[PDB]
């Protein structure tokens, strides 16, 4: 999971790896990202794209217009609207809870 | 690299001003505040000494 | 600010710093407008034309060496700093001192002044947190950068 | 510049994301209290448009997507 | 809102005013506990009793 983010000329993203087991949907449960890197940019960014690896064998025709087996590859975006959240943190700090 | 800034062949005009990010270093204002070779020094909310 | 009329004076004469005259709404607080264009008033739209009621974006200056120093050019420099947020690296000229533990003593941590007795914090910090805090929101532990 | 041929064309999946991506709004370590900050996140049991880049016939899409503040990955 | 984060960084004039106004609205936030308490005392006061 990644949260990107801009505000006030700062391009920011947070990160967790999660272990989750056999579930299509996203898991119920409670898990808090935690913050990998700040950068200081002014650049102004309306959309983005994401990149895939593509699985080229000898099976496939053999250019790069149609010689691809890309397989499976799952993603889903959701957008973050200003909102107050009552975050519960534990005697560690981990916030367990919101 | 306060002085680089300072010192410059061209400063850009007030349609596309140009703007630099300093950070990651130790600048030293007391030149600046020292030297004063400039009209116009104003300052708001900081103590320029 | 500070002049520099010797460096403004040509015998050609300079006019490659330019003002906007015009546009139709105010310009928003640091930000910049690069867009070229000639600013529009109401009817009788330019396209381009450039006549009577329609201008050119850009507009230049009028500094000379013979021009009074009144209006001669000034050379302004502006410095925004935001402060508090995240560790300073910016920080000035001072020195530092070895760390002091279990005596009452004033204490700095990279321009943050507290008035307590600093001793070795049992809480465990993860590695993004620079700074922990308590109920009433006021300093309860900080870490020694260099430290 | 270089392409891909054969692609399907089908309407977004939808799913239903609940309490995901909660992200510690700040530096500040705090125990055992209870804070409200007004910081941007995805709103709970917000909807998510789920995309697929799975040959399983023909099947490869990684259009671009309309950004705003929120760009949840 | 820190008290000594605004000494440190305002020179005296400037300082005195917003410590000034800092003492105003603390002043007041003492008040406010003051009067409350004595409301409160009042009514333990007549359970003691
Ligand atoms: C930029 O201009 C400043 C101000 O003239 C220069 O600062 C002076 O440098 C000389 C030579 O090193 C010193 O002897 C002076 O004491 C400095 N102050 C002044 C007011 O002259 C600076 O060297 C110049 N160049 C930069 C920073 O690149
Ligand atoms: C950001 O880019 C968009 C592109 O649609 C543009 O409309 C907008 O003016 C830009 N804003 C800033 C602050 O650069
Ligand atoms: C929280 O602290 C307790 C101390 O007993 C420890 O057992 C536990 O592993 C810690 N958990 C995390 C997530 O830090
Ligand atoms: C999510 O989108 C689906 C589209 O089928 C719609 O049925 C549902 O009402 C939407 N829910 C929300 C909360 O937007």
């Amino acid at each position: 999971e990644f949260v990107f983010k801009n505000i006030d000329g700062y391009f920011k993203i947070y990160s967790k790896h999660t272990p989750i087991n056999l579930v299509r949907d996203l898991p119920q449960g409670f898990s808090a990202l935690e913050p990998l890197v700040d950068l200081p940019i002014g650049i102004n960014i309306t959309r983005f794209q994401t990149l895939l690896a593509l699985h080229r064998s000898y099976l496939t025709p053999g250019d790069s217009s149609s010689g691809w087996t890309a397989g499976a590859a799952a993603y889903y975006v959701g957008y973050l609207q200003p909102r107050t959240f009552l975050l519960k943190y534990n005697e560690n700090g981990t916030i367990t809870d919101a | 690299p306060f002085g680089e800034v300072f010192n410059a062949t061209r400063f850009a005009s007030v349609y596309a001003w140009n703007r630099k990010r300093i950070s990651n270093c130790v600048a030293d204002y007391s030149v600046l505040y020292n030297s004063a070779s400039f009209s116009t020094f104003k300052c708001y909310g900081v103590s320029p000494t | 600010a500070w002049n520099s009329n010797n460096l403004d004076s040509k015998v050609g004469g300079n006019y490659n710093y330019l003002y906007r005259l015009f546009r139709k709404s105010n310009l928003k607080p640091f930000e910049r407008d690069i867009s070229t264009e000639i600013y529009q008033a109401g009817s009788t739209p330019c396209n381009g034309v450039e006549g009577f009621n329609c201008y050119f974006p850009l507009q230049s200056y009028g500094f000379q060496p013979t021009n009074g120093v009144g209006y001669q050019p000034y050379r302004v420099v502006v410095l925004s700093f935001e402060l508090l947020h995240a560790p300073a690296t910016v920080c000035g000229p001072k020195k530092s001192t070895n760390l002091v533990k279990n005596k009452c003593v004033n204490f700095n941590f990279n321009g943050l002044t507290g008035t307590g007795v600093l001793t070795e914090s049992n809480k465990k910090f993860l590695p993004f947190q620079q700074f922990g805090r308590d109920i009433a929101d006021t300093t309860d532990a900080v870490r020694d950068p260099q430290t | 510049c270089v392409n891909l041929t054969t692609r399907t064309q089908l309407p977004p999946a939808y799913t239903n994301s609940f309490t995901r991506g909660v992200y510690y709004p700040d530096k500040v370590f705090r125990s055992s209290v209870l804070h409200s900050t007004q910081d941007l996140f995805l709103p709970f049991f917000s909807n998510v448009t789920w995309f697929h880049a799975i040959h399983v016939t023909k099947r490869f899409d990684n259009p671009v997507l309309p950004f705003n503040d929120g760009v949840y990955f | 809102s820190v008290l000594n984060d605004i000494l440190s960084r305002l020179d005296p004039p400037e300082a005195e005013v917003q410590i000034d106004r800092l003492i105003t609205g603390r002043l007041q936030s003492l008040q406010t506990y003051v009067t409350q308490q004595l409301i409160r005392a009042a009514e333990i006061r007549a359970s003691a009793n």
